[PDB]
């Protein structure tokens, strides 16, 4: 029944406690940097098929820097 | 008649010679048999259960946490140490907190702390999952013979049987009073994974909750939380519901991240429900296989004579059963027991008889009898019980019945799997087709895709489909356009 | 059975009149032999092992030093001298140290001095090496029948005999009691290469390392520690242990590169381990190529009566070995001697008893039986004992069985070598191409590579297939390609 | 001063104890994936320049299946 | 004059306005300073100490275990575990052991087993860490003035002055009786870099290894071993020493890998030793920046009368100090307080004097004098002492000379490095520039090229500089040519 | 199991007694040259196999000497 978003990194006392410290960039590059570790195997199906099908390594690089960001998002 | 009482209700038939029948029977399902000149039957499962499973882990949902102790040490000192870091029931965290003048040290730098806290779980606050064993699970298999009397849910009729199905038994025989024997056999295995179950109880004294629930087992040893199996007096990975403050000079705060039980309640939506009574721990979702032979059954008041014509009242007046059925109860003022000359016609010719009945040989015995259950074709139609005539609009069309029965069979395939092939009284070429098609294909996608999410399966489908537009080879392309059309399909077809 | 026990089991069968099977029986490993109408029978070895081997080099681990001694003279007084630069187990060093009037000589410039210390062997810090003689090595082979009994890893079981094989040795005849007479002929050819293979012996007394090792002997002959043979009093290359530092006016320094500088840990990983008890040195790796003959094996108990069939149940219900096999045991009550009527069907047809018996012609005796080992086609079974019945669900499928099967030869192949065509129930001609081709190639590889590194042979195989895509010569280009990639398959193939 | 090699991986046979089992494929492999997590911008470095440097897939494989392995005696 | 007891030797010249000299002063190293108009001193550094040092990590090199326990559970049971798994001072594995109905089990399948076993050092087996503290230190500067007295290196020199420099002390003067005053300043913040090194500690009683080794601070925290601090009781680094045999049903096996001592030996071959003496850690590799002022200084006895030409006599002839000087010790019976007549002259020219003294204005005292040296050109010469003479042969050449500093030079640039440049009684502003593109230049090969291996350096530039050979422009292939150049002849010195 | 990697040769200051001289070059030739004294017929293989089939003098010499270097270094 219930659901409470959390909040953005909006309201920040400078220099005060931040209780759990959920903090979302160095948080996500780190669940990232886990993912292709214990998923190792499926970034070669991500890179594969972007270098077969995009027809420039700027259009295939710009795409993958993007999924790969995204894909711990997902299971 | 238990078959009346439910929403669910499948009809299986046949000629004189076909003696026995093959059915999938399921929980909150039901089936009517009405095999040629043989009493008609019906047939449920009951409970699927055991007594006193066996305990797999248990989880702690609320934290109780006690006797806090902190040890620092000045920069250069080396680490500080605390006798709490080394026993059972604790749990620890050591870092560099900043240190100087102000603080009673010599040298401006990082020094060393450590925290230490008692942990436990809170008195009524665990999880505990439950786990069956294949040699002593007991299906329980009921059937009822149609009498020609009608007892009503919430009150006991004196016609049903029971069989007690475990991993020990063959064919059973049950006496059905005067209308004979049936004979009937139970496949214990398959249908229901037992390695996949887990029965969740949290605490069966709460008023407003289930009190278990049938949770996956790739799931249940996932959660990220405090864990132990029964009879240990200290918990594993504690350290999952404390967080420690940032450090101070010579202190370090504890929290505890609090009573998980909402956010356990919400992850289990669309999980199905389970029953604990006693000793008792019910699965309430599931299946089974039976055959079921009908060679020993007895047709009861075949040598009776007719009824008088005249003496007929209706108790209950013609009603929709919902079922494409009429339901009607009648009484009788003559000598008994006896036979109701009971038919039906359309408005085209009175000689023929149209009324295809569920009840057969319907009888008045001396102490009960008098009421028939019946299909009539479309139209309009008049239902004699001698001298009493009713008139009767049959709602519905011979194309909207094979929809609804063609409906109803795709339900099966959804919620049952490969087992929706096996359901009938004969077998036929293209059920050897169907069974080998539905265990390839759905074998295929469950073995490339089945644990991923809903939306990223539509996403990879429609991705799939792009890759067969945008893709300059034409065997590819089609071949990716009908991939991602049964990925679609398949997903779509268990939904979210 | 032994051969439950064990999860490295094999079974190999004789044919319609198959007199004879052919063995490779191997420490850890166990042999159930069956044949039509002779009672299964399993074959194992026991051990290999000799008495008080030959001693061959004995190293030193930890040089004691004692009695140093020093000699120096002035410049252009000529070379300095002492009595201990002659006697034995003494080591030595001749060096220049700067001199002038600071250190009492007449001119300034470079002197000469000697500087001496004996060296001994810590009081239990000696490796020795001992080697097997073939003419006085033991091999010990066991059999024991199918006695329809069960017992534990730790109980004596009557039906077990025992023979002992050696050079003066080859054939024995063990008497099985009533399951009749069993030949075996064994060699000491095949099996351990006894001129490779080197017996490792540290310290029989510590309380936790093996108690030797078995090492290879062109490895072993390249230590360089410190080395001696058997009752010699002073060490051949002592220098090996002791340093001396830079000289200084009329001092020296002697020192010890330290203890334990020899052959624990990482030099000794993946090297087998092996055994000494009292006399016996016991190899705890290796094989022997034996022939059974099955001619004088007879049947117990054809002529009993069936047992009353409502008078059993069961003492453990069925489980599965692991082997892809079901094992059961039932108590019976009645008139003592009997066969048991075991049998087990599939849903296609009632007659066909599918069970492949292991324990052929089952019994209850005065004493004891009604333990049965048999073997069932995949999917949904029932399995009967008289009126006990009890359903069953076997795991896998007709393809699965042939992978299982197909790794376990390969298992064999890897880790035996040439030899493991010697398995077998049959010895046609196909099998001397088979182990002509792994007796030239294996030779081949074994003689250019058999020192080499895994990472280095890995390296070699690369770059002959890398020199052989880069050929300009069609016949070495194909040549390097070939033998390139055999060299990594080869290197690579080391299980399965 | 001493010097004494680690046993060739040849000898072994028989279904019993190998004593401290170091088992050189999966040892070696494990060891390089953790060494060049450790050594990652010397190992970009070397993909990079050797793709940049070689005409097809398998030789710049070729070079590099043995380049990213010579941590056994470098660091 | 300590200088000529040395192997090491090294002369600064002090021409008229040199009223201060910069030196760094060396263990294992001695310098005169000679000034125009002022006696010669010796100056050196005589020791770099620190009593009781504060301890780091200790290591332990050499496990004892004791009271190994097991304990283990059957087939789907639940988890094995044990009272010591969460006490100090234990080691312990969790692991999976094959069972069956042989080893007194239920099912066949993996069930769970932990073992157990404590840990400690045996008894004079650590390695400890100790580590300098810059506010405690103190660094020893002896100076010795020429007073023309000869003196062994095992007796006193009487003229003989010590300075103790520590953080805490400023430009300090010692007394020196009639030659005057030197005042000396030692800058401690500028000599060994006490953040980057260790004194490592094993067990002082052993009779044939050195007291400690010094170690750099970032090979010391990373060995893999046990390790402790001070006063704790337990081992806190997870077990190196112990390892556990693989499973058997009921019971595992541990083992200890033994004494380390002699892997830890092997991997120090190349790092300088140290010393104890009681309570006082000394490194015997270092050397401090150190200013040296001259203005305060006399020669003694310059008022004093000629000798009697006629009376001297030989006490030890002329003979070569190997610093390409001419050494000796005259004696005289005359009455005692005078100055000698020393001379010397190219044979066959008697006019001109070519006597370059290491002792100004040489004497004879009431209890002592007499010692002359003194630098000779190449070829014959006759040397004076009033009316005796000798005749020297002086072996070299100018071109020897000047080699012989080029080789010196590039000696302390090698061993000293940046500081090399601030050796002298000059600071022009060419050694400015020669600072500056030291630290530049050799800057940048430490940073790049800082730990990597002797034989890798010169592999990787070796390759390089070939490459170098055929790069896509000549700009690249001298730029890279050039920089292999430079990577192998900073390798190839002591960039190692 | 335990592993305690050789201090590095350089790094120190000099002038007084180090505990023995470094590897150098006589570690490293008595190592190659008595590898070559035993696995001779891989050695003779490889250096005429090599020597037949590379296309100039620097690119043989340069393979043998990488090839003997890398041999005998495993553990
Ligand atoms: C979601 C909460 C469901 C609670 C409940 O009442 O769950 C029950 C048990 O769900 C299940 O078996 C779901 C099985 C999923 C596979 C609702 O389905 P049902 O009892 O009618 O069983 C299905 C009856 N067919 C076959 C006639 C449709
Ligand atoms: C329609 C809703 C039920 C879907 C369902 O019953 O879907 C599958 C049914 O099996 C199939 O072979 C469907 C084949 C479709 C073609 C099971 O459910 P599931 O795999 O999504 O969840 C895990 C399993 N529980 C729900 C029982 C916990
Ligand atoms: C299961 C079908 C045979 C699998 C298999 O590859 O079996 C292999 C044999 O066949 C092969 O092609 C081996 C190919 C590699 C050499 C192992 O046969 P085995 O375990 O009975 O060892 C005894 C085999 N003798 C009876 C032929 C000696
Ligand atoms: C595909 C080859 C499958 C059989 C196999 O893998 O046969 C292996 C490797 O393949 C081959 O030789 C392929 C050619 C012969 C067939 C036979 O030789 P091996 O690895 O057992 O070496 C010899 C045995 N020692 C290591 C104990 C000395
Ligand atoms: C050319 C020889 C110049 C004099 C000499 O031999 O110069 C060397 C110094 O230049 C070299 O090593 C480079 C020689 C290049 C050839 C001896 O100078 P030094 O003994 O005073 O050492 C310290 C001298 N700093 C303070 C200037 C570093
Ligand atoms: C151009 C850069 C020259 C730097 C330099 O003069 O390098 C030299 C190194 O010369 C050589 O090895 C070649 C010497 C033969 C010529 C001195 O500097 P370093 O960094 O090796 O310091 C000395 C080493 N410590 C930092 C560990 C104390």
């Amino acid at each position: 029944s219930v659901l409470i978003p959390s909040h953005a990194q909006g309201e920040l006392t400078g220099r005060g406690h931040k209780w759990l410290e959920g903090d979302s960039l160095r948080t996500h590059l780190t669940r990232v940097e886990g993912w292709v570790w214990k998923n190792k195997l499926l970034a070669l199906a991500m890179v594969t098929v972007v270098w077969l099908t995009l027809e420039s390594v700027v259009t295939r690089v710009a795409v993958l820097v993007v999924l790969l960001c995204l894909a711990p998002v997902y299971a | 008649s238990r078959c009346t009482h439910l929403e669910n209700r499948d009809f299986v038939t046949g000629t004189q010679g076909t003696t026995r029948v093959t059915l999938v029977l399921e929980l909150g399902g039901c089936v009517t048999i009405t095999a040629e000149g043989k009493p008609s039957m019906d047939v449920w499962l009951d409970a699927i259960y055991q007594e006193n499973p066996a305990k797999t882990r248990e989880y702690c949902l609320h934290a109780k946490l006690s006797d806090t102790k902190v040890a620092a040490r000045c920069p250069t000192m080396g680490p500080a140490t605390l006798t709490e870091e080394h026993q059972g029931g604790t749990v620890c965290k050591r870092d560099q907190s900043d240190r100087g003048w102000g603080n009673h040290c010599g040298l401006f730098g990082k020094g060393s702390i450590v925290a230490c806290v008692k942990a436990a779980c809170e008195a009524k606050k665990k999880a505990t999952g439950h786990v069956y064993d294949a040699n002593k699970i007991v299906y329980t298999v009921k059937v009822e013979p149609h009498t020609g009397d009608y007892v009503a849910a919430n009150e006991t009729h004196s016609g049903r049987k029971t069989a007690s199905f475990t991993v020990s038994s063959e064919k059973t025989i049950l006496t059905m009073g005067e209308y004979g024997d049936v004979s009937l056999l139970c496949r214990v295995a398959s249908g229901v994974d037992l390695a996949q179950t887990v029965i969740l109880e949290l605490d069966k004294t709460v008023e407003h909750l289930p009190t278990a629930w049938q949770v996956h087992r790739d799931w249940f040893n996932d959660l990220a939380l405090p864990w132990k199996h029964e009879g240990a007096q200290n918990w594993n990975n504690a350290e999952r519901l404390v967080e420690f403050g940032a450090p101070h000079a010579v202190k370090m705060d504890v929290y505890n991240l609090g009573d998980q039980t909402g956010v356990l309640l919400k992850a289990l939506a669309g999980v199905p429900v389970a029953h604990i009574e006693g000793t008792k721990y019910h699965l309430k979702s599931g299946h089974v296989t039976c055959e079921v032979g009908l060679e020993k059954l007895k047709m009861k008041g075949l040598t009776y004579t007719m009824c008088d014509k005249t003496k007929f009242t209706w108790k209950r007046a013609p009603t929709d059963s919902g079922h494409d059925t009429v339901v009607m109860e009648v009484t009788f003022s003559g000598t008994k027991p006896c036979r109701i000359p009971v038919r039906a016609v359309a408005h085209g010719s009175p000689d023929v008889n149209v009324a295809m009945l569920i009840t057969p040989n319907p009888t008045i015995e001396n102490n009960g009898g008098g009421f028939i259950e019946m299909q009539l074709p479309p139209g309009d139609n008049i239902i004699y019980v001698g001298e009493l005539s009713h008139q009767w609009f049959q709602k519905g069309s011979s194309i909207g019945r094979v929809f609804q029965k063609t409906k109803k069979g795709i339900e099966r395939l959804t919620v049952i799997g490969e087992h929706a092939w096996d359901f009938g009284s004969a077998g036929g070429f293209m059920t050897s087709i169907g069974r080998a098609m539905h265990t390839v294909l759905g074998g295929a996608f469950n073995t490339l895709l089945g644990g991923v999410g809903f939306l990223p399966k539509i996403l990879l489908g429609v991705a799939m489909a792009w890759l067969g537009l945008n893709m300059r080879n034409p065997t590819l392309s089609m071949g990716f356009l009908l991939s991602g059309g049964l990925v679609l399909a398949m997903t779509l077809g268990v939904g979210a």
